[PDB]
């Protein structure tokens, strides 16, 4: 059952590539060495395969957030806002490893390596969460597929499809933000700030010689990061293998109560912000301005709320628990 | 190839002779090295030097700057600093001087037309006979531009950097005169000359200096700055 | 909770953008070879997805000012004014390892790389102040959320929302000042800006500084130039969780008055000791 969200993000999303680039300035990626260098955090990107308008096929890069980052969002977005205030409500206490098997995947780093019951697995599937997501000591396949955000572009047409090909844009998505470092060194003019501080305007001046000195690391750096500009828009896909009412309520719920949330990275400066515009379900577009509602949609509703009231922590116990 | 230049912000406009006595005065006695080497001192004696100065002292806006010359003058303005700062903290409990460290590549490229360069401080006044001559620009040329080539090439074999072999120069005018002194209390004193404008056929990266008798803080200029031409912003 | 504040500068902002760029008289950005170009720099200018009633996404440069000028802003404006006299006022005494953490978050260039216990991370983010920015020398993440300063334009329609509509102002937003002349581009005065700052779950004590704050916001400047009188600004309106509780006297009435009373009682009872405990290196 294919779900497709259409995404619209007011603020630019930063997904940091792992990996040190460094940038000159104005813009110039890996400069030639002698000029200025400095280190840039390039955004998350995947080549794909696309033709612009020329009929041959290359790969160029896509500043996409992974499909990774976009699950375990969907998986706190569901926990912090869904089934935490239903267990909160019956008061019920998750263990510390069903909370970590719960919130990671798995309780520890060692998998427990045999199968499971059979009773035990289709238990588990059964379950509004642990059914979508899986994971635990002893490996379970969960029934949620999650894609990549793929901006909706030039290079996604051959991925995404020519469905939303109003909303496509031509250039790059792109921006290099600068940020700096100020010690407080400068920010002192008088004595009077430095009341606040030990030993005053001798000790700040004998910590501005160690700094001078042998500190070198030191509160000066100037430096930048790549962000995907906003407005852009966005597709996202979400698959299920054949899921039950309750599990397709609960993504339903989840994604009326994604907005709420950031997509990755710079929340120091309220990046990943997005406002979730067209949600469609197998082809059938089920959102309204409200959120995901109306008639084809409630008996989804009605199955989750029928499975919140009733569930208890037991479930997550016995998945986190370990065969070893 | 590279020059250093360091400023302490102390919050006020101090002369440069003041400033190098005051912190010749702060240094007495401990690490006398030091204070060899930043006074331009022979080893074993007091005395300066005739030869071009590496230790360099000029007058900032906002107090005294220290400037070095080549890896020695980087050197020595490296393992000094600290020192100055440690002493001026010592000195002034009530206030908090601040370090500003800024490098300089020097480099002298010729060009074929002339770009106006000036500077703030020359000493130029040799004798009373000389300083009348400047009403007519030949008689007054000669020594102004034989001063300017033998300053520009003896900093630049101090720096040992290259210079082409065909510069010329020649003298458009200063500004006004000023008195200057050894002490408050000095009745000796000199004329120097504000904005002394000379063309030359050449590009002057970072900080440079001209004239002689520098080390008093006399005759520094920024020549990479002025071609920036940021000096219209000068009226009441 | 949301925070929506809107900002008019009676000078014009000068927020400006890394790189060198040269103009000619005329003032067109980087001239042929053959024309007498002048030095500029230029303010920081974000590119923007936005449509202008034709439905095509083109990307537009906005002229902005950094969500991370206005974090240092906030940060700034919120010590000096309320927690720095409330620590002089008890002659409190801040070692420089808590001064430079608060003032800039890390005391020292390496940070520890390392988790802290979670007792001391209940604890800080429930400090008024440290809670919300944090960053020490273990990396805490902090409440406080702070967008850029975006100006209600066409070009950001696509990012205020269906608000503030009408008073959007067409025409370009920046101009060149020449001061040869030092010439550096700067946003004309008078133009309002959307100021979004969201708190993840915040205790009253932190939304009642962030309103003290927003009050003694308007006595500092913007994106620095404090020579030749850049980054005056004023605060017309400002919007607590879709409600307005701005007064021209400052953020007031019987709406907000709780945080000012939790604000107070948690300035009476802070001490150095947690500052201490914060800028204290763990290795």
């Amino acid at each position: 059952m294919q779900i497709e969200v259409l995404i619209r993000n007011i603020t630019p999303i930063f997904s940091a590539a792992p990996g040190s680039y460094y940038v000159s300035l104005d813009g110039t990626i890996n400069p030639p060495q002698g000029a200025s260098r400095f280190p840039l955090t390039r955004a998350r990107t995947m080549t794909v395969v696309a033709e612009t308008g020329d009929g041959v096929a290359k790969a160029v890069p896509l500043p996409i957030v992974p499909g990774n980052t976009m699950r375990n969002l969907l998986r706190r977005t569901m926990l912090k806002d869904v089934i935490e205030p239903a267990l909160r409500d019956k008061s019920a206490q998750l263990s510390i490893g069903a909370y970590a098997t719960a919130y990671a995947g798995n309780s520890s780093g060692n998998p427990d390596g045999v199968p499971s019951s059979f009773d035990e697995i289709v238990t588990m599937r059964a379950h509004p969460f642990l059914g979508l997501f899986g994971g635990g000591p002893r490996m379970l396949q969960g029934r949620l597929m999650v894609d990549s955000l793929y901006p909706i572009h030039q290079f996604s047409q051959r991925i995404i499809g020519s469905d939303y090909i109003n909303d496509s844009i031509k250039g790059g998505i792109t921006e290099i933000v600068w940020t700096r470092r100020n010690d407080p060194i400068l920010q002192l003019g008088s004595p009077d700030d430095a009341a606040v501080i030990e030993g005053g305007a001798q000790a700040a001046n004998d910590w501005i010689t160690s700094l001078l000195a042998t500190t070198k690391r030191g509160l000066k750096a100037f430096n930048a990061h790549e962000v995907v500009i906003a407005g852009v828009k966005w597709l996202w896909r979400i698959n299920v293998d054949r899921p039950s009412e309750s599990q397709i309520g609960l993504i339903l719920l989840a994604l009326n109560k994604l907005a709420n949330q950031r997509i990755a990275g710079g929340h120091a400066k309220d990046y990943g912000r997005f406002v979730i515009e067209d949600v469609i379900l197998d082809g059938e577009s089920v959102w309204t301005p409200s959120g995901v509602s109306g008639q084809a949609t409630e008996q989804f509703f009605d199955a989750i709320a029928e499975a919140l009231d009733g569930m208890t922590s037991s479930e997550f116990e016995q998945f986190a628990a370990s065969a070893k | 190839m590279f020059v250093t230049q360091v400023i302490f912000n102390m919050g006020e406009r101090a002369y440069p002779d003041r400033a190098r006595a005051m912190v010749a005065e702060l240094m007495d006695g401990v690490q006398p090295g030091l204070v060899a080497t930043l006074m331009n001192y022979i080893p074993g004696t007091s005395t300066s030097r005739t030869e071009f100065p590496t230790v360099q002292f000029g007058g900032a806006s906002d107090g005294f700057c220290l400037l070095g010359f080549g890896d020695g003058g980087g050197a020595i303005v490296r393992d000094a600093v600290p020192l100055i700062h440690a002493a001026l903290a010592r000195r002034m409990p009530d206030r908090i001087i601040q370090v500003e460290h800024k490098e300089h590549s020097l480099s002298a490229e010729a060009r074929p037309y002339v770009l106006s360069y000036t500077v703030p401080r020359m000493v130029v006044q040799k004798k009373q006979r000389h300083a009348e001559r400047l009403l007519h620009e030949a008689e007054g040329k000669a020594h102004l531009e034989g001063l300017f080539l033998r300053s520009l090439q003896r900093q630049a074999a101090a720096v040992g950097l290259p210079l082409p072999e065909n510069l010329e120069v020649e003298f458009k005018g200063a500004v006004g005169n000023f008195a200057a002194k050894h002490n408050p209390n000095s009745k000796v004193a000199y004329r120097g000359l504000r904005g002394a404008v000379f063309d030359v056929n050449a590009r002057l990266g970072g900080i440079w200096t001209a004239g002689f008798m520098l080390s008093k803080g006399y005759g520094q200029f920024n020549a990479t700055h002025q071609l920036s031409g940021a000096v219209n912003a000068l009226s009441e």
